[PDB]
């Protein structure tokens, strides 16, 4: 399907996560018709406390949300910031 | 079928990437493909408006066949990280 395994190191990495947006939207359409009306282990994660993990889609959604923004501006002082942060966490 | 069609579909695609150059700049990739870019813009005719099956007609071109040939001219190792990641937005394409 749109799932497929495309190319992290594509140049159109923006469509790539679109179709992500996409993905994890049939995602959510066919757990809300395939039952699966329930279960909830949202607790506490990072210091924020979430009454439902149905929290979590709505969350992993926002930030997905989140990332085709910062995808959408990219220029050098962001793209310099993020290489920072990202060999602070690790080795690339 | 004699006087091998696909043979050349390969050799003229592959002498595409040659001119290209693939290079890097400070460890990132550089993507000298900006011929195989702009051969693969204009195949598509807009004919999704023209009434053609443009939809699944890039199967012209081969793909573990061609890093075949990219054996033979030493260059696989340079050019194999962006064959396939413009191969993923040619089949969004």
């Amino acid at each position: 399907e749109e799932a497929a395994g495309f190319s992290n190191t594509s140049l159109i990495l923006l469509h790539q996560l679109e179709d992500k947006m996409k993905a994890h939207s049939f995602f959510v359409d066919f757990l809300h018709q395939v039952g699966l009306f329930s279960r909830l282990s949202t607790c506490q994660t990072k210091g924020m406390l979430v009454a439902t993990r149905l929290l979590l889609s709505e969350h992993a959604e926002k930030l997905s949300a989140a990332i085709v923004l910062k995808n959408h501006h990219a220029k050098l002082p962001v793209l310099v910031n993020s290489a920072i942060q990202l060999a602070l966490d690790k080795r690339m | 079928s004699e006087v091998d069609v696909e043979e050349l579909k390969l050799e003229i695609l592959c002498k595409a990437i040659k001119r290209d150059e693939w290079s890097a700049t400070d460890g990132k990739d550089d993507p000298i493909e900006a011929t195989k870019d702009s051969i693969f813009v204009k195949v598509l005719q807009n004919l999704l408006n023209k009434g053609i099956e443009l939809k699944g007609y890039l199967p012209k071109a081969e793909t573990l066949l061609q890093s075949e040939e990219l054996n033979s001219l030493k260059t696989n190792s340079y050019f194999e990280f962006s064959l396939k990641a413009n191969y993923e937005c040619y089949m969004k394409m």
